[PDB]
Parts: C-alpha cells; sequence; structure tokens
RNA sequence: GUCAUGGAGGUAGAGCACUGUUUGGACUAGGGGCCCGGUUACCGAAUUCAGAUAAACUCCGAAUGCCAUGUACUUA
RNA sequence: UGGGGCGGUCGCCUCCUAAAGAGUAACGGAGGCGCCCAAAGGUUCCCUCAGAAUGGAUGGAAAUCAUUCGCAGAGUGUAAA
RNA sequence: CUGGUAGUUAUGGCGAGAAGGUCACACCCGUUCCCAUCCCGAACACGGUAGUUAAGCUUCUCUGCGCCAAUGGUAGUUGGGGGCUUCCCCCUGCGAGAGUAGGUCGCUGCCGGG
C-alpha cells in the first residue's frame, strides 16, 4: 500500500432513503455527514435512491404494469 | 499451362539428371501409368499437350493426375549478341524428369481405351516411355 | 548533427580525451569524470 | 468487510454440500477484480485521458496505471508506447466491498435494468460485465462528468468451469 | 548490364589446433561468428567470438548436451 | 481459473542463474542456504567432487533459538561457521540460493562473516 | 608413405522437422451469383489425409580429402 | 572490356557458386556501407516473446484488459549469414 | 521413508489414472515491524500454525505423443577398366537417409532428519 498516491478512503455507512435499508460499506467520497451505526461505525450518512430491494431484476418486482388483450380490449370497448 | 505464382529468385542453375527418380516410382493415385524410362526436360507446353490428347481420347471420362511440375525456369538470349554481359531473361519453365518416374495416371476406363490414350500422350513427349499397372 | 569534441582536465588544462555527441540532443557541454594522468588521478573533465 | 463474512460462513457449505468437493480448498472463490478503460480516442487530446484516470483513482481507491500501446497501428493513427487505458485492480478486503456496493447499489441504476447477461462467461470461469454509463457507480457526480464513457469490471474466479461460477455469483448476488 | 558483381572478402574462419595437440597459453584455436563451439575449461571467449586457451595444455573437443560442442584445454 | 504458479520452481530458475557463476571447489568451496517456512538450512558444498563439507540447520542437537526466527538464522550462521572452521576451511563464496540478500539471508551470511570464514 | 587412435568441417545422397514452390480429397471460417439466410463449386483463406520439389531449404548425412598423437613398419 | 567505341564498373561488408579444413575466377546470381546511440555503453536486481481462441465495448478484423494453448512461429538500431 | 544438493545426449521429456502425509516440505492466516508494488502484502519481505492433502511434491501403472535403436538390403562413393557419353556398365574396399525388430514412464553420489 504505496503511501501519499491513493485518495482518501474513510468507511462510511449507506442509507437508503425509498424504504430505510441501512447498508455499511466504505467509499472513497466524503459527502460531508456523520452517523454511527451497529454498536459504532462513525461516518457520513451518504444517502441514495433506490437500492437492490426495490429495482426490478435486483428485487422481487412484481408488475409495475399492466398488460393488454386487444381482443379481450375490443370485446370490453365495443361492448 | 502451369506456371508458378511466385520466384524467390529469377534465375536459377540448369542442374543435373543423373541416376533414379528419387520418388514416384510406383503408382499410387490411379491404376494406369506412364513412366518414363530416360531421363529428359519436359516443359508446360509439352504437358499440357499431352493433357489435351489424353484427356480429348477419355471423352472427358476417368480421372487424370499429373504428377510433375515445372519449378525450375529457363534463359535465352537474342540473336547477334556476344557472350557476356550478365545472364539472359526467363522464357520458359521445365521440370526436369528422371528415369523410372510416372508422370501421368488414369483411373475409371477400361483395358483398351486407358492404354490408347496413354499410347496418344506418349507421342507428345521428348522421353521414351512405357505403360505400367498399380 | 554528430561531431568530434575534445575534453580537457579543469584541474590541468590538458585535452586528454576526444569523443562525439550529438549537437542537438546534447546542445550543452559535457560533463564526465576521467582519469587524468598527469595529476595520476581521477578529475573532472569538460568539453572544449 | 461483510460481504466476505457471509461468503466464508453460508455460501462455502452451501457449495460443500452442493458440489460434493472432495477437501475444503476445492470449493472456489474471488481472486481479484481488474477494471479496465479505453481511451483510444485520446491519440490526439492527451487530457481525457488524465480526467479518466482521476476518474478511475476517485472511483475505486486506488491510482490507476496508465497502460501504454504495444503496436503502431496505422489505422487507429498509432504509434508504440502512446498511453492507451488505465486499469485498478483489486485484491482483498477492497476487492469485496467493491463488488459489495456494485451488486447492492450501483446495478440497481443503469437506465434498462431488465438482469446481468447470462453468457458473458469466457468459458472458464470467469465473468466479465461490460457497464458503459459513467455515474452507474454512485459515488461521481453529474456536474464533475466531462465524457460519459465506459468501464470494464473483470472478475477472476478459481473455479474450473462455467457452472459452478455461476451458482457462486448467485450465491453472492449477482 | 550485370548489376551485381561485388564480394566481400573471405575471413579464413574455422579450427585453428587440432584435438590431442599440446598448446601454448593464449593461442587462438577456433575462428567463428556467434557460439558454435562454446568454450570449456581454461580457454575464454574473445570479443569477436573467437576461443583461446587460457593455459599450456592438450586440446580436446568434446561434447556438451544433445546438439552442442565445447572445446576444452588440459595440462598434461 | 487461475495457474498459481509454484514458488520453488521460478526459485529454481534464479538459483540456476546464480550458479552459472559461483561453483564451490576444493580451495574456495561453496556455501548454500536454503529457506523455508518453518526454518533455515546451510551446506557447504565443493561441486568438483559433489560432497558436503560442514552442514548445519534449525534441527541440531541443541540450536537453541526463538525468537524472531532470524536469531535462529544468526544461531545457525554461527554453528555452521565453527563447524566449517573445525574441518579447516576458511575461505569460501556464499551462494545466495535465489533468494534475495535481505532477511534471513542476510542475518545467516553477517552471522557466518562474524565468525573465521571469508567471503 | 602406410597402419592404429582422436578430432573439426554439412558436399553426394536422402528428407519434409523450418522457409519458399506444388498436386489430389474432406471440411472448409467467406466472397460473388440462383435465390429464400439456404442453394454455394465460380472461386473458397486457416485445419487435416495422402503425394511431390529446391545453388542461395535442412530433423539427418557418407566416400574421400584435412589437422594432429604414436612408442608401429618402411623410406630420404 | 569475348576487337575498340557507347553503356556499366573501380574501396569496404554478408550469402550462393566453392566440389563436407583454409583458399578459389567470370561484364556469374542476390543485397548493403561512407552511419547511429549520453543510452541503444558499464554493473546489480528482476522477467519472457509472435499468434490464435473465448468474454465483454465506446472501438470495427485489428487499439486497452481477463483466462487458456503457445521452443521461439517474436525480438536482437541497420543488409545477410 | 523423506528433505536438501550435484553428475548423466529425453531410454531421463509430455500426457493419462491411483494413493500419501504438517516427521520434512506445502497450500494456508496476518501486515505492527525490515522490505515492496509505474496501482494491488498477487509477487518480494516479514510475523504465525486455525484448517486441508484440493494443487505442488512423493510413490505406483501405461507406449498415447515423444526419444533411443539394430541386422539385412539399397542410394552414394576412394582406386582400377570399359561403352552407343543429357549419361551408363563391371571389379575391389567403405557405406548411408527412410522403414523396421526392439527399448524406454530413468540411472548413479553426498549431507541432515525419520
Ligand atoms: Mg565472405
Ligand atoms: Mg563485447
Ligand atoms: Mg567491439
Ligand atoms: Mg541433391
Ligand atoms: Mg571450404
Ligand atoms: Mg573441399
Ligand atoms: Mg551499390
Ligand atoms: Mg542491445
Ligand atoms: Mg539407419
Ligand atoms: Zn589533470
Amino acid at each position: 500500500m504505496k503511501t501519499g498516491i491513493h485518495p482518501e478512503y474513510r468507511p462510511v455507512v449507506f442509507v437508503d432513503t425509498s424504504t430505510d435499508f441501512k447498508f455499511l460499506s466504505g467509499s472513497t467520497k466524503s459527502s460531508s455527514e456523520t452517523i454511527k451505526w451497529e454498536d459504532g461505525n462513525e461516518y457520513p450518512l451518504l444517502r441514495v435512491e433506490i437500492s437492490s430491494d426495490s429495482h426490478p431484476f435486483y428485487t422481487g418486482k412484481q408488475k409495475h404494469a399492466t398488460a393488454d388483450g386487444r381482443v379481450d380490449r375490443f370485446n370490453k370497448k365495443y361492448g | 499451362m502451369l506456371v508458378p505464382k511466385r520466384v524467390k529468385y529469377r534465375r536459377e542453375f540448369r542442374g543435373n539428371m543423373r541416376g533414379r527418380a528419387k520418388g514416384g516410382t510406383e503408382v499410387a493415385f490411379g491404376e494406369y501409368g506412364l513412366q518414363a524410362v530416360e531421363a529428359s526436360w519436359i516443359t508446360n507446353r509439352q504437358i499440357e499437350a499431352a493433357r489435351i490428347a489424353m484427356t480429348r481420347y477419355m471423352k472427358r471420362g476417368g480421372k487424370v493426375w499429373i504428377k510433375i511440375f515445372p519449378h525450375k525456369s529457363y534463359t535465352s538470349k537474342p540473336i547477334g549478341v556476344r557472350m557476356g554481359k550478365g545472364k539472359g531473361a526467363p522464357e520458359g519453365w521445365v521440370s526436369p524428369v528422371k528415369r523410372g518416374k510416372i508422370m501421368f495416371e488414369i483411373a475409371g476406363v477400361p483395358e483398351d481405351v486407358a492404354r490408347e490414350a496413354l499410347r496418344l500422350a506418349a507421342h507428345k513427349l521428348p522421353v521414351k516411355t512405357k505403360i505400367v499397372k498399380r | 548533427m554528430r561531431v568530434n569534441i575534445t575534453l580537457e582536465c579543469t584541474e590541468c588544462g590538458d585535452r586528454n580525451y576526444i569523443t562525439t555527441k550529438n549537437k542537438r540532443e546534447n546542445p550543452e557541454r559535457i560533463e564526465l569524470k576521467k582519469y587524468c594522468p598527469r595529476l595520476r588521478r581521477v578529475t573532472l573533465h569538460r568539453e572544449t | 468487510n461483510r460481504l466476505k463474512d457471509q461468503y466464508l460462513k453460508e455460501i462455502v457449505p452451501a457449495l460443500m454440500s452442493k458440489f460434493n468437493y472432495d477437501s475444503v480448498m476445492e470449493v472456489p472463490k474471488i481472486d481479484k477484480i481488474v477494471i479496465n478503460t479505453g481511451v483510444g480516442d485520446a491519440t490526439a487530446n492527451a487530457k481525457v485521458l488524465d480526467s479518466a484516470v482521476e476518474e478511475l483513482a476517485l472511483i475505486t481507491g486506488q491510482k490507476p496505471v496508465i497502460t501504454k500501446a504495444k503496436n503502431s497501428i496505422a489505422g487507429f493513427r498509432l504509434r508504440e508506447g502512446m498511453p492507451i487505458g488505465a486499469k485498478v485492480t483489486l485484491r482483498g478486503e477492497r476487492m469485496y466491498d467493491f463488488l459489495d456496493k456494485l451488486v447492492t447499489v450501483s446495478l440497481p441504476r443503469v437506465r434498462d435494468f431488465r438482469g446481468v447477461s447470462k453468457k458473458a462467461f469466457d468459458g472458464r470461469g470467469n465473468y466479465t460485465l461490460g457497464v458503459r454509463e459513467q455515474l452507474i457507480f454512485p459515488e461521481i457526480d453529474y456536474d464533475q462528468v466531462s465524457k460519459v464513457r465506459g468501464m470494464d469490471v473483470v472478475i477472476v474466479t478459481t473455479a474450473k468451469s462455467d457452472e459452478e461460477s455461476h451458482e457462486l455469483l448467485t450465491q453472492l448476488g449477482m | 548490364s550485370t548489376s551485381n558483381g561485388r564480394d566481400s572478402e573471405s575471413k579464413r574462419l574455422g579450427a585453428k589446433r587440432a584435438d590431442g595437440q599440446f598448446v601454448t597459453g593464449g593461442s587462438i584455436l577456433y575462428r567463428q561468428r556467434g557460439t558454435k563451439i562454446y568454450p570449456g575449461t581454461n580457454v575464454g571467449r574473445g570479443g569477436d567470438d573467437t576461443l583461446f586457451a587460457k593455459t599450456d595444455g592438450v586440446v580436446r573437443f568434446e561434447r556438451m548436451g544433445r546438439d552442442k560442442k565445447k572445446v576444452s584445454v588440459y595440462p598434461e | 481459473m487461475i495457474t498459481k504458479i509454484d514458488k520453488n520452481k521460478v526459485r529454481k530458475k534464479r538459483h540456476a542463474r546464480v550458479r552459472s557463476k559461483i561453483s564451490g571447489t576444493e580451495s574456495r568451496p561453496r556455501l548454500n542456504v536454503f529457506r523455508s517456512n518453518k526454518n533455515i538450512y546451510a551446506q557447504v558444498i565443493d561441486d568438483v567432487n559433489g560432497v558436503t563439507l560442514a552442514s548445519a540447520s534449525n534441527l541440531d542437537k541443541d540450536f537453541g533459538s526463538a525468537e524472531s526466527k532470524v536469531d535462529a538464522a544468526s544461531k545457525v550462521g554461527e554453528l555452521v561457521a565453527k563447524r566449517a572452521s573445525e574441518k579447516g576451511i576458511t575461505s569460501v563464496t556464499f551462494d545466495r540460493g535465489g533468494y534475495l540478500y535481505h532477511g534471513r539471508v542476510k542475518a545467516l551470511a553477517e552471522a557466518a562473516r562474524e565468525n573465521g570464514l571469508e567471503f
């Protein structure tokens, strides 16, 4: 580990604002925050968008949409 | 006419034709052969003429194998030119054939037509030959 | 381009060695520590 | 850090009584992660290369080493020794933490998130992923982005064939 | 006419001492480009790849493994 | 799937690179060193006859040294120095063995030099 | 001069293991057509089976000639 | 100088001729030189090439990475050995 | 029995299959320290023994690739003598290349432990 030629890599605690999903994995970005978790992990409380707990392929997303029947729609629309 | 597509060197020594054929003494592909009895240079023009005569007689049935190729090239000088001042310019291609070499093979035809086609071809070559079987 | 050069002792002023260099990549005077016969020790020789 | 713990505490018994391995060290693991970028367009302008270099250094934690061309292909207006590309090699704690971040928060950012390819195996147990958008990784920001450009994260595993690598990756969470 | 016509002069390469001959130190034993014969015991390789005797003795052209040769000098 | 190379084979290659210049004789035998994870070994060899004049290791009769496995190297060096001096050996060449002259090998070499062995 | 012993050196011959030249067969990754990507033979690069060729090719390799040693036998 | 002239050549290096030591001619068959490098020299330490196959790309047959095969099919400032 | 270190043209290599062990050797665990990566404790170096023979290693079987290699015959050829001289024949001595019978999964020396 050569010194003086690497960017800082202080630990950080992740938090998912979508569903309050705590996560711990150190990251390079400081993000200017402070929060301690899991018996002491004082580090930035890095906010983030949806994590793997809500994504379609990374989670159990059910529909988020609907389907079509066309001939069913033709029968429903026409009557 | 068979001519190599590329040559490393344009001019070549003439060589010699001592001894028996190094390889090709035995017929392998067809079942009738035309074997050289003495040694001579065979040019590509003679090979083409012999092949044409051989094929035309068979009515383009059967198969023909040519077991020689004109690798070597020979040069020549014009008339009125003295000796000296370099080597001549290449003119043709030859295949030095040693005695015992088989240079034509025929398959797929009976005795009569094969023998007659080989006899017809042998009259276009400057070398005494004989007909052999497998 | 490539020229002949002479190296003289700084202490003595005796041209002790000759060599070659490229005027383009080495436009400066060449410094080399060679052995001076007169003083019988290594001195610093500079190109004239 | 934790992902290694769950790997060696739960995934290891699963591979044990799923593949019937003879001894312990026959179970496959992840050896190294190597990330590559290409700056072949930086033949004239040598500064976009540098920008990508600090991008990689920021995104991983270790400065990349600039790679030099091994040939002088005239079709790509190239000469030997021209600096093309960069690479960061992760081995140990950094590897596990980076893979955890990639799988839990980086992948759920692609514009069309339908699932990673199931046929991206070299045939001998190594997986190559091909993300091609800059801030798929949450760390870098949109304002700092100067040129959208892709990346090549490569995962090298000790498994001897494709399928057991597939189950190892699924166990990890790919 | 005749764009050719140039050749160098021959360099008299080869072997200068025979096997089993008594040889004085410092005398050439084989002139050659590259390394056709490697230096064995008590012989040395020169600047232009010649081999010379480093002591008085008897020349012996010996053989290394499958496809190499070496020459050595043994004091009597 | 990664080929984890055997370090001992490349060590053999480096040792062969070293040995192209070092070859102990009757007058000036060769001091050879082999290093394992546990411990260290040393031997004195002449290559004209291919016999070991003297030897030492970490598994000797007393072999009393345990602090950081480098004082063990110093003890081995001094012990082999004494044994070789008893047989009448005083001038040797130190065969590196393919390692680097940095750690345990360096300590053993200095310990050997501290006694009546001339390198 | 001959005999015994030891060497260096790639010619004749042969061979295809490298480099060029080259024939037939199977597959040819393809190109162009007759086409609805197939049909491909009109050419098909690499691979392979078999068969050839070389002053400036060599995995091999003589007979002689050459350099030495001898205390061998003759001879100037 | 296969008469002289016209044309070409004149010094040095490498290969074939050259007949398995050295040497060996022709207006015989092929090529190079009249430099370059302040590191492209010295020493110590370390390691290994061309090409192909598969995996993903901005980027394609060919740019940069990953695994495998790989006795030299590379390289060795420059002509050949 | 094993570890280390040499000699010998692969009959010693390559490949396939099986077994064994922390006594040795290994893989292995860690980076505070000496030391190190054009980045990476991967390697080099240092510090230890939790686990395992999966790999190296070690032993055992083979002819699959490779390597070695006869006898006989043939090509060629020093010396002598002839033809119908692009070349050919006879006598004496020497004598290959390819192919094959067959062999090969090594053989010896020293040091320390068991
Ligand atoms: Mg010459
Ligand atoms: Mg020199
Ligand atoms: Mg010189
Ligand atoms: Mg011949
Ligand atoms: Mg000669
Ligand atoms: Mg001769
Ligand atoms: Mg000229
Ligand atoms: Mg150089
Ligand atoms: Mg034989
Ligand atoms: Zn002076």
